[PDB]
């Protein structure tokens, strides 16, 4: 099923061609245009006050990613390499050995997020819930350098937002 | 909201105005509180410079009436 | 000599912003006739101009015109005068003068 | 002719004009090559679904689809009814947000720049129903093959409904700004006239096609989901 | 004294076109439904003050092997004559009453055009000269309908007295039977200062930029005055004055304004497409309402006086 | 003295964050989040952020998108273009570090390899917000610039 | 002195002309024929003409050099040459110099000089009517009469700038 | 109503403490008005909330004059806001953790710390393995 857009035919009388003189000569259809714009100047504006006010997210948020723990403070991650198999761009580099308790644990675990395309699938992959993308996205630097995040920096993500990640984690698992 | 645009304009307003009644207040402080006199032409310029010579005091705006006569 | 004193002025402060726009402090301390391809429409336009302008220098005395007490010869004359202007428009009109394709 | 070599998505164009009169286009691409093909055939299917969102990006979820349909095809299996319904609801969303990028960046460039704020605000709208279902704006990489991602948050179509009952409404300012504009129409009728025999042999599609009269669209013809 | 009256001119025209480029933005935000500049300052009032900073001390670059004594001499130009637009101005008293006000307006705006000719020579770039002699033409093409529209209006006033003007519109306003002039003298402004939907130019830096800027926002505001003065006579009250410069003030700023809700409106016309707006449409319109408003008064009987 | 440098400082320092003019290189996606960082919500322009801004006439230069080999000589001639002081902010991904392409025969691997960089917003895109972060981080960093405390310590 | 105003435009009228008659590169010889018409104005301002004085800014100027400078743009010179580089141009803007400036001494000191022909230097204003006090402008009045007295003078000025845009549009077709 | 506009613009001078606290709220955030008190957490930043202001503009945060020992009176920064508040800030949830307390770890961070990108306190990264390799260490006594 389909409809024209533009097949139409002016009328030809005298009524209706002194109608089209008179939007050419008086402007009509631009003042009509003008009286759009002039509503809009009596508008509430849609701005909010950033950073006083921040734009609404939802829990499925993909932002700076964490190292979470157990309730224990044991380290949730395992050292499986599920998320640095499936990462997109292979952004994440592990390495791992048995610590010295004998525990299946990592000791490298970078994320270079200026690879990263913040696509979540390393939280997907994990069995263990151990890597997420957390609800932060104001962490620009001023250097390349500090982008480049080792599992120190990864765990004190985890324990700085834990709060957070918790709750949201909480509010969509069941979708999961 | 719309009106928060008021205050820029307030600002520019003052500014055009200044330039209209600083005129009008310099040109009455200069002609003895009256309107500068206007020549456009050799007849209105001639009255002006009578007006100079019979001043007394070399004043186009300072003005004799009957106490002269 | 009011005339001149804004005068200079305008152009006296004008000259000290562009220069002073130009001399302000860097705090560095290391080292630091053809034929142009334009269309001949554009020519035309400056000449048209030209011939239109001097056509209004002889229309701007009308508003003195007008105090004559011979009205009817100086009626005729001023649209004598702009009809011509519209002849020439209308030349240049109908001769593609005006069209930039 | 005149000779002049434009541009620094971002285009480099040479011109050859003669005085108004363009004598010939070029334009010089690969600006944004990014060997995406290439990098494709390292990845499984699944890491080389969010490629797709940034092809055409800003019509990201539309990318997914053709992507996920092609791999569907091959796997042999079909997504499940929610999940096609879902795949048409965000696919006709993403429309929204191609169009009003099209018509109103459109518009900007010939200085009609009013209308782009007043539909960005829409356009933001809309991010939010991305970012609700799959947690991003833009590069949801949500429609998969197989299905979607994760299905839709609780109050999420509540929300579609309120923003859709009330954007015919943004349309018609819209139109009111351009449709009748004698500037806009001069700017726009017949401007580049395509005909029917000529749009069908250089390999156009979509509104190049139908602008010309022909009576093509690969959802009635060729219907998927 | 007129030294100081002098100043008392230039020193507010430099001020209000400052916070003009505030009153733009901020009026441009609002029809855009966002806000403008909120920040710097309350309600963006230091805006301008920053912005001005900002840009003298910003490096001056130059084109380098350039006429550079033209690209000095084009933004001198530029301001020296758009500032000296403003001494014949009656609001209501000028600070020079000049008899030929209106000719010595028409005779200083025709040489604004230099400013654009010496400014592309100066930029040693074959095609900023190409842009520049397109701009040009658009400029002087326009001056052809200004000046036959404004000699039109004097033929009911009677001289090029620009207070004249004030008491022509002791009763009624210009506009009203001269509507049809006034149209296409707003419209002729616009284009005549490069504005939107004429910003071709739009489809220098650092304080050298700043004072191209002021130049010609001086001349949109001083073009709105003259238009106010034309076509809305403002009644003059000698011994209240003041009255007089208030509501001029204001009918100034909402013509003004109206430049800016015009920018927000419309699409930008092709080169083609404002010439034969011009050359096609203003042009030959002017030439038969001059033709009746040289008529018009002697069948009337109503010639004006000449003194 | 110190006293005066050190209010001079501050006062150009305030003018130079409070009229930020960015020429943005909208290579690719990263574009679209910026238009949306002008779009109504955020409307960057009421901090003094132009909406757009000759090279010429530009303070900060936006590299929003992938930077492929054959567009990097162009960005290079523009960023040497700019009058001074000029920063860059790198925004996204790709020009952070080459992002998702970082591996191709034909990607600059971050913009940085290029022009110097202020500021590295991250994300792939970085929301409309995650941007305006960066450039009042942007801000921030010319706050504490001493370019005239240092200049009377030479 | 501000009694030898006209005197002191004329010199620099002079000085103006030696500026573009010894013929720089013709960006700059369009500038001092600029400058000589605004002095010229001046000149003619302070005898009373004050329509023809600006009208020298709005057609000499504000029209014809408008158009001189915009066909110097096309179809001449678009980069000038350093003013003054070539001998020719720096000999032949020395020499009226100097032939000015001894007019100028000699005519300051004794009040009066003998170039070819005899002429006074005790300043314009010696010459100048003395009883004026109509209610008009006699200038005004001589223009005005255009279109009551010139209706031949009308005639054959309007035909001439119809042909002459005819006559243009002949010789640039090609 | 101009009257009614007029009242409720003074009562936002009272709403705010007078004219001193109007000015302060004017200059700090570039806004003046008047929310209800949600909570403050425990560096000082005030979080309010007005229904009837439109989606986004809802809830919003008057951030401390001082944190971790960094004047903030006009240096305000987005990631000053921490997580417990930072949920309910962007609308990820409608319960304020005066209402909904986070969940208590011991590991979890006792001081939230803002972006420190640019200071003494930035990331630095490095390789967090051992080395791989061992070198054999020559005898230190002589015999050759
Ligand atoms: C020439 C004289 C022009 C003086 C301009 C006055 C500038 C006033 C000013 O800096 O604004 C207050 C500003 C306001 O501070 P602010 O710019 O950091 O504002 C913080 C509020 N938010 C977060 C919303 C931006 O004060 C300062 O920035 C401190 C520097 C003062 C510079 C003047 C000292 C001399
Ligand atoms: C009793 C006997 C009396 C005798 C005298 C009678 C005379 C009255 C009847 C004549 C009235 C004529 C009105 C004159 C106005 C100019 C008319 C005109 O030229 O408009 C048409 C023009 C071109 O028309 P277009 O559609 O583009 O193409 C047609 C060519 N095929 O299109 C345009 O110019 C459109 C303008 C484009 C710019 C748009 C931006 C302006 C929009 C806002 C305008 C606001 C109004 C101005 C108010 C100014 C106040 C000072
Ligand atoms: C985009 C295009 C939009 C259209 C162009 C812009 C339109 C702006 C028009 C500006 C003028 C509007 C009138 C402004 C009113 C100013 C306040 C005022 O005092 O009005 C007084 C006026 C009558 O007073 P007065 O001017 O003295 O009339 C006597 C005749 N000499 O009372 C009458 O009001
Ligand atoms: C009651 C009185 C009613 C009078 C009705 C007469 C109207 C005649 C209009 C003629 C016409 O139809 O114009 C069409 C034409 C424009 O068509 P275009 O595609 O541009 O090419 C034409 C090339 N000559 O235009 C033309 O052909 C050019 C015509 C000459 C241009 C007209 C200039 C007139 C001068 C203006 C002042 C009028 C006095
Ligand atoms: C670039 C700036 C261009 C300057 C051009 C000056 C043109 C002045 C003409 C303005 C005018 O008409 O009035 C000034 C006055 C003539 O006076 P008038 O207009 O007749 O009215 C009052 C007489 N009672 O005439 C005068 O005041 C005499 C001024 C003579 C000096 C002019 C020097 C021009 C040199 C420019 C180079
Ligand atoms: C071709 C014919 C050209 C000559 C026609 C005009 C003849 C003429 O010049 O008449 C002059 C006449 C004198 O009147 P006036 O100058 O005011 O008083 C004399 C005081 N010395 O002044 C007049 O009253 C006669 C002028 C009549 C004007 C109409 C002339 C015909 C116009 C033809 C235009 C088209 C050709
Ligand atoms: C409106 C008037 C206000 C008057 C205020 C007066 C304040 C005077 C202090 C000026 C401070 C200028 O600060 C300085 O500006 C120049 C550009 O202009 C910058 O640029 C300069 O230095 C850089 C290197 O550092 C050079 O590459 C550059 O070519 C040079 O121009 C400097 O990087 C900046 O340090
Ligand atoms: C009443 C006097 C009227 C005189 C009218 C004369 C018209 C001639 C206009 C000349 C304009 C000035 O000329 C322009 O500016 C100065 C002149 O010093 C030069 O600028 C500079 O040029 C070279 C370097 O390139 C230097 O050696 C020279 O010292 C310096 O002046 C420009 O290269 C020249 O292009
Ligand atoms: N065109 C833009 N980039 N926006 C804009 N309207 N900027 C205007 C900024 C400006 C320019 C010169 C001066 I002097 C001042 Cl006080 C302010
Ligand atoms: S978000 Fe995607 S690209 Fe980034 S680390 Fe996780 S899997 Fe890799
Ligand atoms: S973070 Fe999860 S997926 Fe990655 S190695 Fe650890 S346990 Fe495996
Ligand atoms: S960083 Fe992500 S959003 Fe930005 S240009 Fe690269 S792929 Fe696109």
């Amino acid at each position: 099923t389909y409809k024209y857009v533009n097949l139409r035919e002016p009328s030809m009388d005298m009524k209706s061609v002194t109608d089209r003189a008179a939007q050419t000569l008086l402007w009509t259809e631009l003042i009509r245009g003008l009286g759009m714009t002039l509503s809009y100047l009596f508008r509430e504006p849609a701005t909010i006050n950033y950073p006083f006010e921040k734009g609404p997210l939802s829990p499925r948020f993909r932002g700076e990613h964490a190292l979470r723990r157990y309730p224990s403070g044991e380290e949730r991650c395992i050292a499986c390499k599920l998320c640095e198999a499936v990462c997109p761009a292979q952004a994440i580099t592990i390495e791992a050995e048995p610590r010295a308790d004998g525990s299946r644990r990592t000791t490298r675990y970078d994320i270079d997020m200026t690879k990263c395309i913040y696509c979540g699938f390393c939280q997907e992959a994990c069995p263990v819930d151990a890597i997420v993308e957390g609800p932060n996205f104001e962490f620009s630097t001023e250097t390349h350098e500090e982008l480049l995040y080792n599992k120190e920096k990864l765990l004190n993500n985890g324990d700085k937002w834990e709060a957070e990640i918790a709750a949201n984690i909480q509010a969509d698992y069941l979708y999961r | 909201m719309w009106f928060e645009v008021l205050p820029g304009i307030a600002v520019m307003g003052v500014c055009l105005f200044i330039p209209g009644m600083a005129t009008a207040r310099i040109h009455r402080f200069s002609n003895g509180g009256k309107e500068k006199r206007v020549a456009h032409y050799p007849y209105q310029w001639y009255l002006m410079e009578r007006d100079r010579r019979v001043s007394g005091v070399n004043r186009s705006y300072v003005s004799k009436g009957l106490e002269n006569i | 000599m009011n005339l001149m004193l804004a005068l200079l002025t305008n152009f006296t402060l004008a000259t000290l912003l562009v220069i002073i726009a130009f001399w302000l402090p860097q705090l560095n301390v290391y080292s630091e006739s053809a034929r142009l391809p334009f269309s001949m429409k554009f020519f035309l336009v400056a000449i048209t101009f030209l011939l239109f302008d001097l056509e209004i220098a002889l229309l701007l005395p009308l508003p003195w015109a007008s105090q004559t007490a011979n009205l009817n010869t100086m009626l005729t004359m001023a649209l004598f005068l702009i009809i011509l202007l519209a002849v020439s428009l209308a030349y240049e009109w109908t001769q593609k003068g005006l069209e930039w394709t | 002719n005149l000779t002049l070599n434009f541009g620094p998505g971002v285009l480099r164009l040479v011109m050859e004009l003669s005085g108004e009169m363009v004598r010939k286009c070029d334009p010089h691409i690969g600006l944004l090559h990014r060997g995406t093909e290439k990098l494709i055939e390292y990845k499984t299917y699944l890491q080389a679904l969010p490629y797709f969102d940034r092809l055409d990006y800003v019509s990201m979820m539309c990318n997914e689809q053709a992507y996920s349909l092609a791999v569907e095809k091959l796997l042999n299996i079909r997504p499940p009814p929610r999940a096609q319904w879902i795949r048409v609801l965000f696919g006709e969303i993403t429309r929204l947000l191609n169009h009003i990028m099209a018509v109103t960046t459109h518009a900007l460039d010939i200085g009609a720049m009013t209308p782009f704020f007043w539909m960005f605000e829409e356009r933001e709208k809309m991010f939010e129903f991305y970012e609700r279902v799959s947690g991003a704006r833009m590069h949801a990489a949500y429609v998969r093959p197989g299905g979607v991602h994760q299905d839709l948050p609780l109050g999420l179509m509540d929300d579609i409904y309120e923003f859709s009952k009330n954007f015919s409404l943004r349309i018609d300012e819209l139109e009111e700004m351009l449709t009748n504009n004698r500037i806009w129409r001069n700017r726009t009728v017949d401007i580049g006239i395509v005909t029917a025999e000529d749009a069908l042999n250089y390999g156009f599609s979509g509104v190049m096609l139908r602008g010309s009269g022909i009576q093509w669209d690969l959802r009635k013809t060729q219907p998927y989901d | 004294m007129f030294m100081i009256n002098i100043l008392m001119l230039i020193i507010p025209i430099l001020l209000a076109v400052a916070f003009l480029t505030l009153v733009e933005r901020k009026v441009l935000g609002y029809m855009q439904l966002r806000k403008g500049p909120n920040v710097v300052g309350p309600y963006g009032l230091l805006q301008p003050i920053a912005d001005a900073i900002k840009l003298f001390i910003k490096e001056p670059l130059r084109p380098a092997t350039s006429s550079a004594s033209m690209f000095i001499l084009a933004p001198i130009m530029a301001l020296g004559l758009a500032l000296t637009m403003w001494i014949p101005l009656p609001m209501p008293y000028p600070l020079i009453n000049m008899n030929l006000g209106v000719l010595f307006m028409l005779a200083m705006s025709s040489l604004a055009v230099y400013s654009i000719l010496w400014s592309g020579w100066a930029s040693n770039s074959k095609y900023a000269l190409i842009g520049a002699l397109r701009a040009v033409a658009q400029t002087i093409s326009y001056e052809v309908t200004l000046a036959i529209i404004l000699l039109s209006v004097l033929l009911m006033s009677g001289s090029f007295t620009l207070s004249t003007l004030i008491t022509t519109q002791e009763q009624m306003w210009l506009i009203l039977p001269a509507w049809p002039l006034a149209m296409m003298w707003f419209i002729s402004t616009l284009a005549e200062t490069n504005r939107a939907p004429f910003d071709l130019t739009e489809g220098y830096a650092a304080g050298p930029f700043a004072l191209f800027f002021m130049a010609e926002y001086a001349n949109i505001i001083m073009m709105n005055i003259f238009t106010a003065i034309l076509f809305l006579g403002t009644s003059h009250n000698p011994h209240m004055p003041e009255l007089y410069t208030i509501n001029f003030t204001i009918k100034s700023l909402l013509l003004t304004m109206s430049f800016l809700w015009i920018r927000a409106s419309y699409p930008r016309f092709r080169y083609d497409q404002l010439m034969h707006l011009l050359w096609k449409n203003f042009l030959p319109l002017t030439l038969a309402l001059c033709m009746w408003h040289v008529s018009l008064p002697i069948l009337t009987s109503g010639i004006p006086p000449q003194t | 003295g110190e006293y005066v440098v050190a209010k001079l400082d501050d006062l150009i320092n305030w003018a130079r964050r409070s009229s930020l003019w960015p020429m943005t290189f909208g290579l690719a996606c990263c574009a679209v989040e910026m238009m949306h960082m002008a779009a109504p919500r955020y409307d960057m322009d009421r901090f003094g952020v132009v909406f757009r801004a000759s090279p010429r006439q530009s303070d900060v230069m936006i590299v929003a998108g992938t930077l492929t080999n054959k567009m990097a000589p162009a960005l290079r001639k523009v960023y040497d273009q700019m009058p001074e002081p000029r920063y860059v902010v790198s925004m996204g991904s790709c020009a952070n570090g080459g992002g998702y392409y970082h591996y191709s025969y034909s990607v600059v691997r971050g913009c940085d390899r290029i022009v110097p960089v202020d500021i590295y917003v991250p994300g792939c895109p970085p929301t409309a917000e995650a941007l305006l972060y960066g450039i009042l981080q942007l801000q921030k960093k010319i706050k504490r610039e001493k370019r005239l405390r240092i200049w009377y310590r030479r | 002195m501000m009694l030898y105003i006209v005197f002191i435009l004329s010199v620099i009228f002079v000085m103006g002309f030696v500026g573009f008659s010894s013929k720089p590169s013709p960006i700059y010889g369009g500038l001092g024929l600029i400058v000589s018409g605004g002095v010229g104005c001046g000149i003619v301002l302070n005898f009373g003409g004050s329509f023809l004085g600006l009208m020298v800014f709005l057609i000499y100027l504000g029209g014809m050099m408008v158009v001189f400078g915009y066909t110097t743009a096309m179809a001449t010179e678009q980069y000038p040459e350093i003013w003054l580089s070539n001998k020719a141009v720096l000999g032949a803007f020395v020499t009226g110099l100097l032939m000015e400036f001894f007019m100028v001494y000699y005519v300051l000191k004794d009040k009066e000089v003998e170039v070819v022909f005899e002429f006074n230097g005790l300043g314009d204003w010696v010459i100048y009517d003395t009883g004026d006090s109509g209610f008009f402008s006699e200038e005004a009045m001589g223009i005005a009469a255009l279109y009551s007295y010139g209706t031949w003078l009308v005639i054959v000025t309007g035909w001439s700038l119809l042909i002459g845009v005819v006559v243009i549009m002949e010789i640039t077709r090609g | 109503e101009l009257l009614q506009v007029l009242k409720r613009g003074l009562q936002q001078v009272s709403g705010h403490g007078g004219l001193r606290g109007y000015l302060r709220v004017l200059f700090r955030a570039n806004d003046v008005r008047v929310g209800t008190l949600v909570g403050e957490d425990k560096y000082g930043n005030k979080y309010y909330e007005d229904n009837k202001q439109f989606f986004g503009r809802h809830r919003w945060v008057i951030y401390t004059t001082e944190m971790n020992g960094k004047n903030t009176f006009w240096d305000v920064d987005g990631s000053m806001v921490p997580p417990e508040w930072h949920r309910w800030l962007h609308c990820m949830t409608d319960d304020p953790p005066t209402v909904k307390p986070p969940t208590a770890r011991k590991f979890i961070w006792t001081n939230h710390k803002f972006n420190l990108s640019g200071t003494p306190q930035q990331y630095v990264p490095y390789s967090t393995t051992r080395k791989k390799i061992q070198e054999w260490v020559p005898p230190s006594t002589p015999y050759k």
